[PDB]
């Protein structure tokens, strides 16, 4: 359509930069929980972070420290299921395509 | 692209010619617009500098010298049309800005991850923006960082709440005390009433916005005459009775710092 | 302020012990805020931008009255004087169409700007309700950091919220364990975390380093020591024995 | 040219829309001051983020 | 000119809608990603972790 | 045609406003009806029950 | 069917009802639906001293 004055490609942030931002956010949340979002990034084991977040929803720490392997397996299976569902479904991205 | 023997023209999805067969030889030639594009001026404020850079959008740096030139004011425009400091980016051609391999925080966004800054004698430099300072959390499965101190941080967030409640009389604006013009406008129906209703609704909406934002308290509370809050000082935010307007120091500063509409 | 520290998961004792420091920090922050507002003319960019947008919209609307829109002249009286009714009517019709189109464009732009300003005002009212009239747990809503409180200030066609927040400042590294094994029983902190320097093990609140001896009151027991991954041997002091024996 | 500054208004509106898109992207994604990186060894107690 | 004005008005409306969507996305990034949200059905269905 | 353009533009603006109102209503239903909200003055005036 | 325990609301983790798992508030001639069960004192086994 670049034939009647339609000049369209001024993205300020390249897709690589946005991916870098997302990766930085992922690393911060994984290695520091919510601390990096409110000040200095404080490290904490991911199991202890999950225990903190279980306490956030009103569940004691001991449940995670007793079912850690089961919870990790469930999380990994859920992530794999999300990847499979996205791959096998074309209408998942309906909003951006619209 | 290979045309069929009987095919002459070629059109895209927008129904615009973009291919034609040469009448002499059976060969197909594409058709594209040559330049189009726009010229933007990147500049630090007139303060601290007067030199500038020119960005020609969606054009190759080879075609810039002929892009509306050869008739411009020669001595001062050829410098920004050719010469050194020619950089090609996804945004287009940049003239007068020196490309730098370093990466700093974006100052003047050019586009496609490219920005420009006046800092270094001094000259305009184009670089790739740095998303931030690289960091690596010392993550270990049995190590935790605990704060041994804290800081009380006060930050400002400014939010507009209302606009000027402007009402424009459609009849007067279109027709200035002209009987003939008003009679002619009467033939157009109720457009004036629609516009007046829209403007009145906008004004009422501004009033409602102010009321909702600020009228959140039913009582009018007052601070004690003696202000002993355990060492905390709110003078900068509490109203000052000395000034004619009973408004705090920061409130007065904000009012002064913002600046004929009746003209 | 002690209760608002409690709201962010920090005990009252830290505030009651560092009240002077906290008050000094708050006063310094307020002074810095005033200085930054005074010395920076771009601080109020949003309100000035709104005012400028409205002013330029009005200015363009008024200047549109000087456009011929294809007519012989842009002045109604000039057209009436210089032309007879039969053609003055068509010239006036052209002018009317142009001016009506300009007014409609201005009204549509004003409606869109009013919708944007209504959204901004709704956000401001929500912040006043949640940030000024209470303590918000929403992250980065009432400023950056753990929200403590907020103060409203009026501005021309706008509101400025001074968000006072708690930000961790000096972090120190420690060795941590998920649980502690004392008598074949796993112990987990009641509210805090197990930390340890090279030698000793303590229990401290997450958001501030206040090490304390790991006693039966600071922790609770759940299961044995053969299920938790990373459990560390240690002694859990029980106050009952020294008090009962004596 | 006889129609006034309609082209100017349309161009300003489009430029404002583009700047708004850039601002939206910045607000959504540029919420982290530093660029954190995960440790070279991905041992998170059994949780996999690959 | 009428066609261009209609296109620009539609673009402005769509830009307002997308700005609302981007504000929602920024709020979700602030609350769900950088912290744990107690708001129900905001950061997904169930008790947000 | 000008009348139709004006009517459709006004309808689009009103529909955007109604969409914002419906988003607020859905958020309230999620946070006020399906759960207890700590947000002040969100689900009524006072300490929401 | 038989015994009484105290458990966290979001996960069935029954525990013996003791003075540290509960707090006392007035006599129980006012609460509607109160039942009768033993609230063991952890200090009891140490009465031998």
């Amino acid at each position: 359509q670049k034939f009647n004055g339609l000049t369209v490609l001024p993205p300020l942030l390249t897709d690589e930069m946005i991916a870098q931002y997302t990766s930085a956010l992922l690393a911060g949340t994984i290695t520091s929980g919510w601390t990096f979002g409110a000040g200095a990034a404080l490290q904490i084991p991911f199991a202890m972070q999950m225990a903190y977040r279980f306490n956030g929803i009103g569940v004691t720490q001991n449940v995670l420290y007793e079912n850690q392997k089961l919870i990790a397996n469930q999380f990994n299976s859920a992530i794999g299921k999300i990847q499979d569902s996205l791959s096998s479904t074309a209408s998942a991205l309906g909003k951006l395509q619209d | 692209k290979k045309f069929l023997p009987f095919q002459q023209f070629g059109r895209d999805i927008a129904d615009t010619t973009d291919a034609v067969r040469d009448p002499q030889t059976l060969e197909i030639l594409d058709i594209t617009p040559c330049s189009f594009g726009g010229v933007s001026v990147i500049t630090p404020g007139t303060n601290t500098s007067n030199q500038v850079a020119v960005l020609y959008q969606d054009v190759n740096c080879t075609e810039v010298p002929v892009a509306i030139h050869a008739d411009q004011l020669t001595p001062t425009w050829r410098v920004y049309s050719t010469g050194s400091n020619v950089f090609q980016t996804r945004a287009g051609c940049l003239i007068g800005a020196e490309h730098v391999n370093n990466s700093y925080e974006c100052d003047i966004p050019i586009g496609a991850g490219i920005c420009a800054s006046y800092q270094t004698s001094q000259s305009i430099i184009a670089y790739t923006m740095s998303l931030g300072a690289e960091n690596s959390v010392a993550y270990s499965n049995n190590s935790i960082a605990i704060p041994t101190n804290f800081t009380i941080s006060v930050t400002t967030e400014i939010l507009p709440v209302s606009m000027t409640k402007t009402s424009v009389d459609c009849t007067m604006y279109i027709c200035g005390d002209s009987t003939e013009c008003s009679n002619l406008l009467l033939q157009y129906g109720s457009f004036c009433t629609q516009l007046n209703r829209a403007l009145t609704g906008i004004a009422v909406e501004q009033d409602k916005n102010t009321q909702e934002v600020f009228a959140q308290v039913k009582q009018i509370y007052k601070t004690p005459p003696i202000k002993d809050f355990g060492g905390f000082n709110f003078s900068q935010i509490l109203p000052d009775p000395s000034k004619p307007s009973k408004r705090s120091f920061i409130e007065d500063l904000l009012f002064n710092k913002v600046t004929l509409i009746c003209a | 302020m002690a209760y608002r520290f409690n709201g962010i998961g920090v005990t009252q004792n830290v505030l009651y012990e560092n009240q002077k420091l906290i008050a000094n920090q708050f006063n310094s922050a307020i002074g810095k805020i005033q200085d930054s507002l005074s010395s920076t003319a771009s601080a109020l960019g949003k309100l000035q931008d709104v005012v400028n947008q409205n002013a330029q919209a009005l200015n363009t609307l008024v200047k549109q009255l000087s456009s011929n829109f294809g007519a012989i002249s842009s002045v109604l009286n000039d057209i009436l004087s210089r032309l007879d009714p039969p053609e003055a009517e068509v010239q006036i019709d052209r002018l009317i169409t142009g001016r009506l189109q300009s007014l409609q464009t201005y009204v549509t732009q004003q409606l869109i700007r009013a919708a944007e300003i209504r959204a901004s005002a709704n956000l401001a009212a929500t912040k006043m309700s949640e940030c000024v009239l209470g303590q918000s747990k929403r992250v980065d809503f009432c400023g950056k950091g753990y929200h403590l409180m907020s103060f409203p200030q009026s501005a021309p066609h706008g509101v400025v919220f001074l968000h006072v927040t708690y930000v961790p400042a000096q972090e120190k590294n420690f060795t941590t364990a998920p649980a502690i094994c004392h008598d074949g029983k796993a112990h987990f902190p009641r509210e805090g975390v197990f930390v340890s320097n090279g030698t000793h093990w303590f229990v401290t609140q997450r958001n501030f380093y206040e090490p304390q001896i790991i006693t039966t009151d600071n922790t609770f027991v759940s299961g044995n020591c053969d299920v938790v991954i990373g459990i560390v041997n240690n002694t859990v002091y029980d106050p009952l024995q020294p008090e009962l024996d004596s």
